[PDB]
């Protein structure tokens, strides 16, 4: 594993060569002073250990690995013996390079830890780092997964001067790592890595390797379950990973950051959302341009809106649009309902919102869906902070964590509320959640489109009409239309079951597909006798008043 | 030889109260 | 045990079989494709589903040596001794042969490395991370882990290279329960009357060990019904009764009627004895409820043939005592699906967020042990119109109703959970809850008519001795505005 | 006993549990009685410490894991079953739950007869009237 | 004493109670006095900690259990009886709850006579009138 | 001090109070000044924390009991004396309540606070004692 | 604002405490009408909250001496609905009344960091739009 | 400095504080510099340790115990002006704080730092001191 194995981090790699490689083989130009330690941080799985092994291999300097949590011992004070023996051997043998992995096990901030061996070893390590003659030129390599849990005493001049933020790669970096990992295996010709890198968004470093391995695994299963190979040279050499394997692996795999927040699959398409044509057009305009055409943003010089709020009467399709965005936008998506985050303990609520937004930034680009915002971002009001100011603290954390998203972050927040009156007006200020889409009640054509989209997978009578239903349902909603269709289906099922019962009765006393083949005129006629309007006129009046106020 | 020891004391919780207006 | 003992999980069985067999059966094929296979898997799911059973089967079948690590077992008192235990285990496993590590109850060893405050614990987490990933991390070794709460694991452990694949050992389907029943009812002797297909059909939430318990209880009933005719026979038991036990279908029925799913053990409803004949009148309401509850659970082929979804919610409303709670009890006693009886204000709590936590737990249990029936008594107590309260406890009621809204309709699935509400004040219920798709059926239970009062009187006098010449038609004709309670 | 197992050292409560179970299993088919289990075995999700979670996991794997048990029966007693880890309320660990509830009139009569069988009672005693008039007595 | 037994380490307060009880039982028949028990043992269901639950369970097991006590008497003192675990207020743990309430006029008379036994008093003052005048004074 | 002795570790603030009382009783008859006692006496019914009731019981045990005090007097300090326990305001613990709430006393404080310095010859303290009508001392 | 007795006044109290602490300062009260509303008579909970807010504002603005030199800046669209008790002399007496050239300057200041087409004049947009504003 | 006061020996912190204060009172009327006071004083409310409370009480009782014949002053530097004890900011120890919110010192720091390299022949460090506004140290 040489310098050519790590990819996607040319700039960050370039500093590493300058920081530790050039000043180690010639200290003359620096004297005509390089640090005695370099920190690397970033999300897990970013090639930290890979880079450390590549620098350890390419340079012939002696290498002495001390894994962080492996320096302690059971006997009295043998941890100190281990540490100073490591440093003395590193100095005495040669101008070596030492790599300390998982430093967090060695420097737990000295603020929460109340042990004694940890204090002794951290202070001794501080003294050792203090004692380093400029002529040896030995440097230490540190590797931390979480940078904020570090003893700040080490974060000072002379101790680990320059840090290097090994972040997530861009599209070009993802393509480069894809090539690096897939060059050894025999990849079939009918494959283009550019498309896989344009569709791969949150994967970092190791997840790409997982993707390739999974695709290969599926192909191996495809050529093992069917052939039933149960040694076979002809089977051995006839192995080639095609495009469908990579598509399947992409459809199955998930960024490691969003592993905990896996969402149940609800497959929706844009033809399922009947009506709302202009709303769908505006939503596409808002969401696909910032994520696919950065050149347009650069040319315009205007910051696109980074939020949107759906409001309207219940049963109009806010959650349906959220599902459609989650499924068919080609970007990450983390769904949250308001009350999930709150916790009885002190601090946990804010830690949870901070963690969720940290994950959102990690798997950038992302679409964080806040459903029913009327619970976590309620009006301040005169609640007196009876919960120790818990709600106030939660909303304050949400505001500070939503306003601190620059252009590079690329995190789009989707709002959806039934009652917009209880939303804190601070949220609706420009720069946080500026755009507000209003989802009105369907018109006759929208209702017809909804019915056609809901009856897509339903066997239906050839001699049937829906314009009558549309013309009849006047103040109805999408949920109401769903109720009509489900009731008609239930009547059809009842007829089918009773007909099958009768047929079996006089049979026991080849069957067709069913006694009742399709949804029928009479089924809809009887289903429409018990259809009642979902939302009354008072709510429509109040929503119209709110809309006109805007 | 040295030895370690475990300790878990408590935490801090939050209550909610109801008020009456007039 | 063997691969023919684990039942109800075929996809996952193949997923672990692949990792355990192919890199130890056809290494040449993986050298030909070029890459190495994944070498880490995490088993997760509800307790008593078969993860540890699968680990045992793998240990028995694979011909390499197998090492088992219980979670807390590694830790010790001496400073830095757990680290030595982990290092010794991993090095011995690597040195001796290609092997399978099994980490049982990983939740004890990976406490998120961020919420913990013990130094030694974070030391053990970092040591495991180093052993599973780093310089010369692995040379032909694979690690399987088992957990019940995978979200309480450090994300650094849940990355490719350490734990590549997460297999979901979840609740089985009807076919899965049939397979489990056939597996567990092989060695025992059954009478011809037993029908395992019907047993699997009426079992609705039983998973693995639940089925095992059912079988054991049935056997216990057989032994405790066919020993009273004989004495204790403490010295010895004779062959004629030792043979011909024959666990009958009535024994299986009794054991199924006594038991409950392990998930709902905490919320088991007290037994109530009502019947459809106990509920007088309301013929249309009883038939509508019966068809709307029994159609999705008994006839799913028709629903999938039309490809639509069934109706879930229903709301009874009317004057008090008309028979709403009685209908709910009748459903609880008659319908085969599980029953979750919850009162209105039961789930509220003084703390912050614990009301919504309780609601989430109840609905999670309901969708876990599906098909399930959830009865929300007096919905107007917890689900009132939002914004009315001028002075509130930090808007806790609003948060509760929003939690109900999102859980009953949000980013979830339709696992056949039926919400029934019973309130006599439908004016206080928020309009959002009454939307179709959340509670679509609003059933009005009016005051009884002449024939309904007669039916009610006969229903209530079905177990009482009566005068031969007494007729109830006069009483019915004389009570005009009365209710069932009257 | 419930809190008898916990010690200050990190990793010693589980050692005590392991020693107890191995000693119980090494002998003839034995019975292990765990009194006041609400202390040893709370829900892991609701607790916030670490030693209790580790003890619960040790108990779980001892009760039902690879090489589960060998003719050893475990009995438990508690005043609150709802505050117990759901993984322990399972077949294999605690399959059967007996409900030792309040006695009825006949049960209370039996209790009176049992508790007044060793003392020097008078001739005037009718235990039936006492068992009738005592209503909510738990024994 | 109430809080004197509590500690920070896991499994130390229960060890203190065990040491106290075993030391008491090792010697001749003895009396134990748990002053201000309401601090040690509040209701289990209405507490958030864990050490308080463990020490409550330890008290329960110590006073009632297999081979509980032998010629050892336990006495308690508290000001808030209702804020105690109901499982503790049963026969076998605290058999009878004696109500040491305020005294009457005669009781106050004896209290005055007891307290004024060592100080030199003048003949004019009569303690009976003082006892009659005082109404709510206790001890 | 009040907020100084209170901690989050279970059984440590009571241990600190016991150590302070043992240190006060070992050497000599001394004077104990526990400042801001209203923060560590939440009346055992309005509070929710167990450590506050535990240190309240520790104070009632250290102040009264079997061989409680051997020639040592305790002094307290508070702003609102109504938020104290009724067993704490009892005889033997806090049996005397002193109300430390005028112009001649303010002039006396001005005279005793300006004693170690020669201010002037023509400074009249009457205006300094009449204009500072709301100074606590 | 706060639908509570004390809070909605404690906000203005500690806002003026933060103002008097960092002297000198400028407290720009935007949309004064929404706050004052000419307390008058409303006879409700909203009327009581408005009267308490106006009384807090008057008793925390009239207590400003020559020291601490704070300065309150107000702005509104409707000057009709402001309280004459707040337009009184001694508290806030100035009245600054606030075209084509300002519209051209606003259009030229908004298009500073913008790649505009060179063949484009904004005087047509200035002349066509007469009663517009900077937000539109 | 702040975190340079702890040692393996128990109670060393208080002994080190007493040693430094008695050395500064013993030698001459002098000045003590306590840099990064935010490590020694953890504001006493968000902390949960016990040796931090003990060293804060030792610094409080050592700063208060300075008489007229000591004639020593103390100087203390901090980064954030909010994480300080009000008991440390009380009247008697720390009341006169400065708010250091220049180009000459920046040119001095430049001529201190960059004078140890083969620099150039056409450099003007006045422009580098002028154009740099907010840098420090
Ligand atoms: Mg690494
Ligand atoms: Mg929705
Ligand atoms: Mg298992
Ligand atoms: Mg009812």
């Amino acid at each position: 594993v040489g310098y050519d194995d790590i990819g996607g981090c040319r700039k960050q790699m370039a500093q590493i060569r300058e920081m530790v490689e050039l000043p180690l083989r010639h200290p003359q130009l620096f004297k005509a002073k390089p640090p005695r330690g370099v920190l690397m941080y970033g999300p897990p799985g970013t090639g930290k250990t890979l880079m450390a092994r590549a620098v350890a291999n390419e340079t012939g300097a002696f290498f002495f690995l001390i894994n962080g949590p492996e320096v302690m011992s059971k006997m009295a004070g043998e941890s100190e013996s281990n540490l100073r023996k490591a440093f003395e051997e590193a100095e005495k043998n040669a101008p070596a390079i030492i790599f300390i992995d998982e430093i967090d096990s060695i420097a737990p901030k000295r603020d929460k830890t109340n042990g004694e061996v940890e204090r002794r070893v951290v202070s001794q390590l501080l003294t050792l780092m203090d004692g380093m003659k400029a002529r040896s030129n030995v440097v230490v390599i540190a590797a931390t997964n979480r940078p904020n849990s570090i003893d700040p005493a080490l974060r000072r001049f002379g101790r680990f001067d320059r840090e290097v933020d090994i972040g997530i790669p861009d599209a070009t970096g993802r393509l480069e790592v894809l090539r690096i990992h897939t060059k050894n295996m025999k990849l079939a010709d009918d494959v283009d890595l550019e498309a896989l890198a344009a569709e791969t968004h949150g994967y970092v470093g190791a997840d790409i390797a997982s993707l390739c391995s999974e695709a290969a695994m599926q192909q191996i299963r495809e050529k093992m379950d069917l052939i039933d190979l149960d040694i076979d040279a002809e089977v051995l050499d006839s192995l080639g990973v095609t495009m469908d394997n990579f598509r399947f692996a992409l459809g199955n795999s998930n960024p490691s950051a969003l592993r905990e927040t896996v969402v149940e699959s609800v497959n929706v398409t844009w033809d399922d959302v009947g009506g709302l044509d202009e709303i769908k057009e505006e939503l596409k305009e808002t969401v696909e341009y910032p994520v696919l055409h950065p050149d347009q943003y650069t040319k315009f010089g205007l910051s696109p809106s980074k939020g949107v709020l759906f409001y309207g009467p219940p049963g109009t399709g806010k959650t349906l649009l959220a599902k459609a965005v989650a499924t068919e936008v080609s970007a990450n998506f983390i769904s949250v309902k308001g009350p999930e985050l709150l916790s009885m303990w002190y601090g946990e609520s804010e830690s949870n919102i901070r963690d969720i937004f940290d994950k959102a930034r990690a798997a950038a680009p992302t679409v964080v869906f806040l459903d029913e915002l009327d619970s976590i971002a309620k009006a301040r009001g005169g609640s007196l902070g009876d919960a120790g100011g818990a709600s106030d603290r939660v909303v304050n954390q949400l505001l500070t964590e939503m306003d601190g998203m620059n252009a590079k972050k690329n995190v789009f927040v989707i709002g959806a509320t039934n009652r917009p009156d209880q939303i804190d007006p601070a949220i609706l200020r420009p720069g946080r959640l500026d755009q507000l889409i209003y989802v009105p009640l369907p018109d006759e054509n929208a209702r017809l489109s909804i019915l056609n989209a809901q009856l897509r997978k339903t066997p239906l009578e050839p001699g049937l009409e829906l314009t009558a239903i549309a013309k009849a349902t006047q103040g109805f909603s999408g949920a109401d239309l769903l109720y009509i269709v489900q009731r008609a289906a239930k009547y059809a099922i009842k007829d089918s079951i009773e007909a099958h019962r009768q047929h079996e009765a006089e049979k026991e006393v080849e069957p067709e597909v069913d006694p009742v083949p399709y949804i029928t005129k009479e089924h809809f006629a009887e289903a429409m006798k018990t259809a009642k309007r979902s939302v009354s006129d008072a709510e429509l009046r109040r929503y119209e008043a709110y809309s006109q106020q805007m | 030889a040295a030895a370690a020891a475990a300790a878990a004391a408590a935490a801090a919780a939050v209550a909610v109260a109801v008020a009456v207006a007039a | 045990v063997g691969y023919d003992d684990i039942g109800g999980c075929r996809k996952q069985m193949a997923q672990i079989r692949e990792m355990v067999e192919l890199p130890l059966r056809h290494p040449q094929l993986f050298k030909a494709i070029g890459i190495k296979p994944p070498r880490g898997v995490l088993m997760y799911g509800p307790p008593g589903t078969g993860k540890t059973l699968m680990a045992r089967a793998v240990a028995n079948e694979t011909g390499a040596f197998f090492f088992l690590i219980n979670g807390p077992e590694v830790m010790s008192k001496m400073a830095g001794e757990s680290e030595s235990n982990l290092r010794k285990a991993f090095e011995e496993a690597e040195k001796n042969a290609p092997a399978i590590i099994f980490i049982d109850e990983i939740d004890s060893i990976a406490p998120k490395r961020d919420k913990t405050n013990g130094e030694v614990e974070r030391r053990v987490v970092s040591q495991l991370l180093t052993l599973m990933d780093g310089m010369k991390a692995r040379s032909n070794v694979v690690v399987i882990a088992a957990t019940n709460r995978p979200n309480s694991i450090d994300p650094a452990l849940r990355r490719f290279g350490r734990f590549d694949r997460e297999v979901d050992i979840g609740i089985p389907d009807a076919t899965g329960r049939l397979e489990v029943l056939r597996i567990h009812t092989k060695n025992m002797k059954l009478a011809d009357d037993v029908d395992l297909e019907a047993l699997a059909a009426e079992t609705h939430g039983y998973v693995g060990a639940d089925i095992a318990s059912l079988c054991s209880e049935a056997a216990m009933q057989q032994i405790r019904e066919k020993m009273d005719l004989i004495d204790l026979d403490e010295d010895e038991i004779d062959a004629e009764v030792l043979d011909s036990l024959g666990v009958t279908m009535d024994n299986f029925r009794f054991a199924l009627g006594n038991s409950n799913p392990s998930a709902l053990r905490e919320t088991v409803v007290e037994s109530v004895n009502v019947t459809w004949d106990d509920v007088g009148g309301l013929d249309e309401i009883k038939e509508e409820l019966k068809e709307t509850v029994e159609y999705p659970v008994l006839h799913p082929d028709q629903y999938t043939k039309f490809g639509l979804s069934p109706s879930k919610g229903v709301l009874f409303y009317g004057p008090p005592g008309t028979g709403k709670t009685l209908l709910a009890k009748a459903v609880a006693t008659e319908v085969s699906a599980n029953f979750i009886s919850v009162k209105g204000p039961e789930l509220l709590s003084m703390w912050y967020g614990e009301s919504e936590s309780n609601i989430r737990d109840i609905f999670d249990k309901a969708r876990a042990a599906a098909p399930t029936v959830v009865f929300l008594d007096e919905l107007d107590s917890i689900a009132k119109a939002r914004g009315g309260s001028l002075g509130d406890a930090g808007g806790a009621s609003d948060r509760v109703v929003n939690q109900l809204l999102t859980e009953m309709d949000g980013m979830n699935a339709k696992k056949n959970v039926f919400v029934i509400g019973a309130t006599n004040r439908p004016d206080q219920i928020d309009p959002a809850i009454l939307r179709p798709g959340r509670l679509d059926q609003l059933i009005y239970v009016p005051l009884p008519d002449e024939n309904a009062r007669l039916s009610i009187l006969n229903a209530q006098l079905r177990k009482t001795p009566l005068e031969p010449g007494l007729e109830l038609t006069a009483i019915a004709k004389a009570t005009q505005g009365f209710s069932g309670a009257d």
